[PDB]
């Protein structure tokens, strides 16, 4: 239902591959981060159904992530 | 001696 | 150093042309979103930015005056491209020092000065403020928190990399690098004037700058004459630099100079930001000159998409609270 850039699709599925591959020694998961093993598994599911974001809707002018 | 980071240098010669 | 900077100066050679020259008004978020940030950027003016800068002015005692007399500043001998440390007070004594008086050739290019006086002073592009990881991604909670002016490692409460004060006497060069975290970097030139060199992180270009990171020799070999294109640039006073993730670039100061810049990571360039973590990593550069938590901001990144479009927060519920707090300030 949102529209994505393709640079973000393609850099949230890097970030995701790189976060899990990363050995419990490296992995750094801060202090705020309650189950990183549902937010990787929750960020595959939502880059499957953003992967048909049109490049047109995706220039909105402003950022999906924002504070309230 | 307290530790730094983002420290903003190239590598030395 | 056995290559010759004077040459590089003068000769014709780099003439590629990457840089965009934008107004101001057309740096937004739908220029991010069109173009990833990819291009290196220079506003000859700033009208449109929404920058603010200190005193046209502001000396070098002034910045002293902000941050302390005896803040530890980092500095780099140009001749060696090595650091050193002094006071704020000892910097400034150098630099108010005649030019023939000196006996060595110091650079600083790397005093972070938020949660100082100077602070409130400098305000960096708008545009950057929507698009920066620390102020989008981190906990609010956590950066409000800081107090510490430093960037004392035990007391940094979020990546402390945003404003910067770069003081550098004519001569200073500044060998080829890529910023820390593959970080974009913002750049205005306050007094003064500075020549870049410009490499684009090509896949090529990036093993060429890795293996010269592991020969030893950068003193030796100029690394704008090992690629196929580089561009040098002149910037002015009162321009404003903006240079994409990955780019490798070195700098060298015509005439004394004050500049305000900072960096920032941003969603829109990730691949190449991990790329340059990883060339960090095989290259062995120490903790202390890479940016800070660089990992934990990931993946604070992977909660606040998933939050923002989905509703799901994979935060604790102690810091779901502490971020609803702030949203009913
Ligand atoms: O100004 C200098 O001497 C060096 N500056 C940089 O490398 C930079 O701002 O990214
Ligand atoms: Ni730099």
């Amino acid at each position: 239902q949102v529209h994505l850039t393709h640079f973000e699709l393609e850099g949230l599925r890097c970030l995701v591959d790189k976060l899990e591959s990363l050995p419990l020694h490296k992995k750094c998961v801060p202090t705020g981060i309650e189950d990183e093993d549902a937010l990787i598994a929750d960020v595959k599911i939502l880059l499957e159904e953003l992967a048909s974001s049109d490049p047109k809707l995706a220039l909105t002018g402003v950022p999906i992530v924002q504070w309230p | 001696a307290p530790a730094t980071g983002g420290v903003k240098k190239p590598h030395r010669y | 150093r056995t290559f010759d900077l004077e040459e590089k100066l003068q000769t014709n050679k780099y003439n590629a042309n990457f840089v965009t020259f934008m107004e101001g008004k057309d740096f937004n978020v739908e220029y991010i979103q069109r173009g990833g940030l990819r291009d290196p950027l220079i506003f000859k003016n700033s009208d449109g930015l929404g920058i603010k800068m200190p005193d046209p002015d502001f000396t070098v005692n002034d910045v002293k005056m902000c941050v302390g007399s005896r803040r530890m500043v980092d500095v780099m001998d140009v001749n060696t491209q090595k650091g050193i440390e002094m006071t704020m007070a000892q910097w400034t004594r150098y630099y108010e020092t005649p030019e023939e008086e000196r006996e060595k050739l110091y650079n600083v290019i790397s005093l972070e000065f938020s949660h100082t006086r100077l602070e409130n002073m400098v305000q960096r592009p708008s545009t950057v403020d929507f698009i920066d990881w620390v102020d989008n991604m981190w906990p609010r909670h956590l950066k409000e928190s800081q107090t510490e002016s430093t960037n004392a490692i035990l007391e940094m409460q979020y990546p402390k990399v945003q404003k910067y004060c770069l003081m550098s006497v004519r001569g200073c060069y500044t060998d080829f690098h890529v910023d820390f975290g593959g970080t974009s970097v913002w750049y205005h030139i306050h007094q003064g004037g500075k020549v870049f060199w410009l490499i684009p992180p090509t896949a090529h270009n990036l093993e060429l700058y890795e293996n010269w990171l592991l020969s030893g020799k950068q003193g030796d070999i100029f690394l704008g004459d090992r690629v196929s294109d580089c561009q040098r640039i002149e910037l002015k006073q009162g321009y404003t630099f903006v240079i994409p993730s990955g780019w490798i670039h070195a700098v060298y100061t015509p005439t004394d100079t004050l500049v305000f810049g900072g960096n920032f990571l941003h969603s829109f360039n990730i691949p190449m930001q991990l790329k340059i973590y990883s060339i960090e990593d095989r290259t062995r550069v120490p903790n202390k000159f890479r940016y800070p938590f660089y990992y934990e901001m990931c993946w604070y990144v992977l909660e606040r998409y998933v939050y923002c479009i989905t509703n799901r927060s994979h935060l604790t519920k102690d810091f779901q609270k502490e971020s609803l707090s702030m949203d009913m300030e």
